RNA sequence: GACGAGUAGGAGGGCCGCUGCGGUGAGCCUUGAAGCCUAGGGCGCGGGCCCGGGUGGAGCCGCCGCAGGUGCAGAUCUUGG
RNA sequence: CGGCUACCCACCCGACCCGUCUUGAAACACGGACCAAGGAGUCUAACACGUGCGCGAGUCGGGGGCUACGAAAGCCGCCGUGGCGCAAUGAAGGUGAAGGCCGGCGCCGGCCGAGGUGGGAUCCCGAGGCCUUCCAGUCCGCCGAGGGCGCACC
RNA sequence: AGACCCACUCCCCGGCGCCGGGGGGCCCAAGUCCUUCUGAUCGAGGCCCAGCCCGUGGACGGUGUGAGGCCGGUAGCGGCCCCCGGCGCGCCGGGCCCGGGUCUUCCCGGAGUCGGGUUGCUUGGGAAUGCAGCCCAAAGCGGGUGGUAAACUCCAUCUAAGGCUAAAUACCGGCACGAGACCGAUAGUCAACAAGUACCGUAAGGGAAAGUUGAAAAGAACUUUGAAGAGAGAGUUCAAGAGGGCGUGAAACCGUUAAGAGGUAAACGGGUGGGGUCCGCGCAGUCCGCCCGGAGGAUUCAACCCGGCGGCGCGGUCCGGCCGUGCCGGCGGGGCGGAUCUCCCGCUCCCGUCGGCGGGGGACCGCCCCCCGGCCGGCGACCGGCCGCCGCCGGGCGCAUUUC
């Protein structure tokens, strides 16, 4: 399940990583990077991600689907956003609102998306 | 391990929890049992009575199969067959009674202890106890000896 | 892997076995491999080193693409000496640099009676290999 | 496997006698179960104001 | 759970063939990571030379 | 340091079942694998069965 | 909300420290590791730890578990200076 | 210009050298020039207690046998022989762990059947009540006078 | 041994001679490919749509670092050569011409030994387990043993005082090997090195300290002061800050230079003040969102069209599959177990038969596998195709009071 695993990965992973009082995991769709049951990326049946494009512009965002669990080939489809800021903002928060996909990490998701954002453009 | 054994907290005290006014001699009180009779008399009578003299008879050349016998309640006679076999003697209309040989599954006598079910035996064991074969007799059985 | 437990693994045995083996088997372990040429023709990649061969240096300061031959082969030191290759000394009289016969490739064997029959051996066992392999 | 470890019904075919072992709780998804209507009804109001 | 799926197979070309098995029901027993860690740490110590 | 140390150690067979067992169940969970750190992203399923 | 002393002694927490083993960091590293010195910047109450500068030339560490020949100021302590 | 901290100096207050034995140590008590390295409750077996895991009136292959790491790992079950537990008491001969009621002549057939009291966490019933205009009114809950069958345990 | 019946010959060596498991020798795959550091690469990037080549060979070691592919080896039921071996044949010489059952007749046993008494040692052996010295010292339906001495009386079990015998078993000496959760030069054997050596004791015996130049000696030509030790230049090396006990190079200790202080021994905790060292690459001091206004620049928003993807109970009850650690029905086809019962074969007693044991077979029960049908639940450890809603992406129409 869910947390039957989480009680495995809490501190077992290889993600999982100590040092200086604090902790985080490298999972590829952890929304703050942080080790924590809400973020894990791993153990929930439904998973939001976003990473930075394959192009220095845009943000492709990763969600995991409802029927390949044990198919991770096909278990995650990726759509890329190239646009401006505030549309891809837009764009991010109706695909989980009114989804209601995962609702409890939206604001997380768009933290990182804009985050994201400020850091592909060209720095001063 | 001595990874979680109490000597790795231990060290920077200078006594390693044995005192300091008493120190850990090498044996401050003889060796083993010694003493029993005159300084550790207290804890062999308040621990270990009857620890001191002889009694009864010696039996010299002692073979412990002359007097090997294993003993079985009533409670777990039935436990020795199978199920199917109380069930079909429960159900038999012609009052057609199970032999039980105990002494094919390892116990030679029978005692009787737990409350036996209404139900026709015939146990074939090596000793019978008075009890055990007036349960049986009362609920309705044989008692079968055989050496 | 290796199978066989006849056969050291240890580093401290097959050191000790290295710097300690005989000259007969010091001539063996001194082996340089064979130009592109000399392996596509008799079918050898590589052999022991002898006293009158012309080589080449692939790896050190001395390499490059000019053409020497050996002078003596100092198989006390695994080094072998090279018609050319040389540096001058303080009172500047000229000695050779040792140099490992596994960064020397052979350019032109001294063929020998003994020298031929060697390589015929060594391609006869590489064809009968190469065969049973399909 | 199934010959080998046996399945919950099926006793081991190859070992003497083994079966898998029982599992302590069924539904391990807490989530599902903490958000269900069963449970909910049966509970007292929060308290999460901070005094 | 209860639930026992279908596993299919695998050709060595790597698209999936029309072999299907259900899944072994050992690969629904119970996850215990503590009786796992205990076996590894005792089972480990019995390929020890001695010193 | 003495020969006769108590190097190996022997475990109850019931629960040496258990352990592979329970292996065997996590090596299903394709949580328990990543956790384990095997790049196994774009493989079709997890338990991986091949003709 | 209340409390905070402490010898011998007991217990608990150590993201305190050392060595090796199983896993793990697509870990570090001749574009410089360990070790050592440092009037350098700090952190942690503390055990200690991370960066900066100089020598070094070939190995080294973090996390999860395992194991110990695992921490010195003394013992008219041993060896060496 | 800022930097408590780490280098040096100056001043005010405090300030006897550590360890150990001792009721009492800075002691005119013993050990101690300084520095580096080594250095002291470990291991085997037995027992007891507490804690973790598996199985459970069963449990255990520790010996033996079958099949690089692997001298591992898996399997035996008509290899559980054997150890521990499931029965105690007596020196031993040995013995070895509920009963009550009804009818006939201590014995025969049938019935009830495996203790009682006090305290006992929890559970069961419910005299009523928990309001949105007011009355009767049902369903789902909640609280509750009182009454019970009473875990473990004493 | 005799008589009567049955009954076999191929046993055994050893001399000679023809056939298909070890001891060593010699060998067997694949990059020094293109750039790039370096003093040297075994470092780093790439090698296609043969994702460089080999792989039954990615153990290890050496090679100027850290190499599967440079070399030795490594894997291989891989190859060639020499010596020898246990087998399976042939002749040749001789050795023995040997066996079983029934009946009849004879024979048969180990002596200063057992045992008894005593003494001493040992053992758990206790009115004496074992062994030994002294004394006595035998018998043959006898003797020994039967864990309390003795007497009597029936039993049970062996035959002492003669001897041989592999196997399973022990191994800190020896030969050759493999390995390690061990030690890493004050550790580990006393000894990693010209170690039981130097060295001490008359002797028996005691018994050390002691590893690291550099990749390669390339070990410093030559000039200069001094007799020389040894300096100053120069040169080798990436490096002499590696110069022949030479990797790294701490502390105690000492010199020099720089800074400060100094008559209550030095040193220490709290609090400041002053001086130095460097740090803040500081010395006109943070920006981040929303709104207003001005200068601008875009192929531009919303709304529609098509295609794709995802989620959603959509559809109170769409259709089809799968599972149950759920159940029911079965003129279904099976495997496991049973201390539930019951035609055939083998074995023994009796004159093909009556009465017995073992095995096989059949029936019955429990569980499980598969097939069919009917319900319940799930698909949120386990879904497919339509329809409905929503979101997202791409391509168009969109045309600037929208959007960036
Ligand atoms: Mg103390
Ligand atoms: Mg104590
Ligand atoms: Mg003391
Ligand atoms: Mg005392
Ligand atoms: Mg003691
Ligand atoms: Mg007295
Ligand atoms: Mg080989
Ligand atoms: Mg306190
Ligand atoms: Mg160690
Ligand atoms: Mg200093
Ligand atoms: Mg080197
Ligand atoms: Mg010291
Ligand atoms: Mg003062
Ligand atoms: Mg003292
Ligand atoms: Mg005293
Ligand atoms: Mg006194
Ligand atoms: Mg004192
Ligand atoms: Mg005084
Ligand atoms: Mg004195
Ligand atoms: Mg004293
Ligand atoms: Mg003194
Ligand atoms: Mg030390
Ligand atoms: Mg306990
Ligand atoms: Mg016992
Ligand atoms: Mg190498
Ligand atoms: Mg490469
Ligand atoms: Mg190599
Ligand atoms: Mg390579
Ligand atoms: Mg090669
Ligand atoms: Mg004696
Ligand atoms: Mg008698
Ligand atoms: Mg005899
Ligand atoms: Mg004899
Ligand atoms: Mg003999
Ligand atoms: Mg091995
Ligand atoms: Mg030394
Ligand atoms: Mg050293
Ligand atoms: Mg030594
Ligand atoms: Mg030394
Ligand atoms: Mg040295
Ligand atoms: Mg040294
Ligand atoms: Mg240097
Ligand atoms: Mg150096
Ligand atoms: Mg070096
Ligand atoms: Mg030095
Ligand atoms: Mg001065």
């Amino acid at each position: 399940s869910a947390h039957l695993q989480w009680m495995v990965v809490r501190n077992c992973s290889s993600f999982l990583i100590k040092r200086n009082k604090q902790t985080y995991s490298t999972e590829p769709n952890n929304l703050k990077a942080r080790n924590s049951f809400r973020y894990n990326g791993l153990i929930h049946r439904k998973t939001v991600g976003v990473e930075p494009a394959a192009d220095g512009k845009g943000v492709v965002v990763v969600m995991k689907r409802r029927s390949g669990q044990r198919k991770p080939a096909t278990s995650y489809v990726r759509t890329t956003i190239n646009k401006n800021a505030r549309a891809t903002l837009s764009s991010i928060r109706h695909m989980i609102r009114k989804n209601k996909y995962h609702p409890d990490l939206r604001m997380a998701a768009i933290r990182r998306a804009s985050a994201i954002l400020r850091s592909q453009k060209p720095v001063m | 391990p001595s990874r979680l054994r109490k000597t790795r907290k231990l060290r920077g005290h200078v006594s390693h929890g044995h005192g300091r006014i008493g120190k850990h001699r090498k044996h401050p009180g003889g060796r083993g049992n010694a003493g029993g009779m005159h300084h550790h008399r207290i804890n062999f009578d308040k621990y270990h009575p009857g620890y001191f003299g002889k009694v009864g008879m010696r039996h010299y050349h002692l073979k412990r199969n002359q007097s090997f016998c294993p003993t079985v309640n009533l409670d777990k006679l039935w436990t020795l067959v199978s199920e199917q076999t109380r069930v079909n003697a429960a159900k038999n209309k012609t009052g057609a009674a199970p032999i039980i040989d105990v002494v094919r599954s390892g116990y030679y006598k029978v005692l009787g202890k737990g409350k036996l079910p209404k139900q026709p035996v015939i146990v074939k064991a090596k000793f019978f106890s008075r009890r055990a074969e007036e349960k049986i007799k009362g609920v309705g059985g044989a008692c079968v000896l055989v050496a | 892997m290796k199978f066989n437990p006849f056969v050291t693994s240890d580093r401290s045995k097959n050191r000790k076995r290295h710097f300690n083996a005989p000259s007969h088997i010091r001539r063996k372990i001194m082996s340089s491999p064979l130009s592109k040429e000399l392996r596509q023709k008799y079918n050898v990649r590589s052999m022991p080193i002898r006293k009158d061969d012309e080589v080449q240096v692939v790896r050190g300061h001395y390499k490059g693409q000019q053409i020497g031959k050996v002078v003596q082969v100092y198989r006390k030191k695994y080094v072998i000496y090279i018609e050319r290759v040389q540096r001058e000394k303080a009172n500047g009289t000229t000695v050779h640099v040792g140099i490992h016969p596994s960064k020397v490739v052979i350019t032109r064997l001294k063929l020998d009676k003994d020298r031929k029959k060697i390589l015929e051996r060594k391609a006869k066992s590489r064809q009968v290999g190469k065969e049973k392999g399909k | 496997l199934d010959d080998l470890y046996g399945t919950w019904r099926k006793a081991a075919s190859l070992k003497s006698n083994y079966n898998l072992p029982m599992h302590k709780m069924l539904n391990t998804d807490l989530s599902r179960i903490l958000k269900s209507p069963e449970i909910q009804r049966a509970l007292r109001a929060p308290r999460k104001k901070i005094h | 759970a209860c639930a026992r799926p279908l596993i299919s197979v695998y050709s060595e070309k790597g698209e999936s063939s029309g072999k299907n098995v259900t899944l072994p029901a050992v690969f629904k027993a119970p996850i215990r990571p503590d009786i796992v860690n205990f076996v590894h740490t005792n089972l480990r110590k019995n390929n020890r030379q001695p010193y | 340091t003495k020969t006769w140390r108590r190097w190996h150690r022997r475990v109850n067979t019931t629960q040496k079942r258990y352990a592979i067992c329970s292996a065997l169940a996590a090596s299903a969970l394709p949580a328990l694998v990543m956790s384990k750190g095997h790049r196994i992203e774009e493989v079709p399923e997890l338990p991986l069965v091949v003709e």
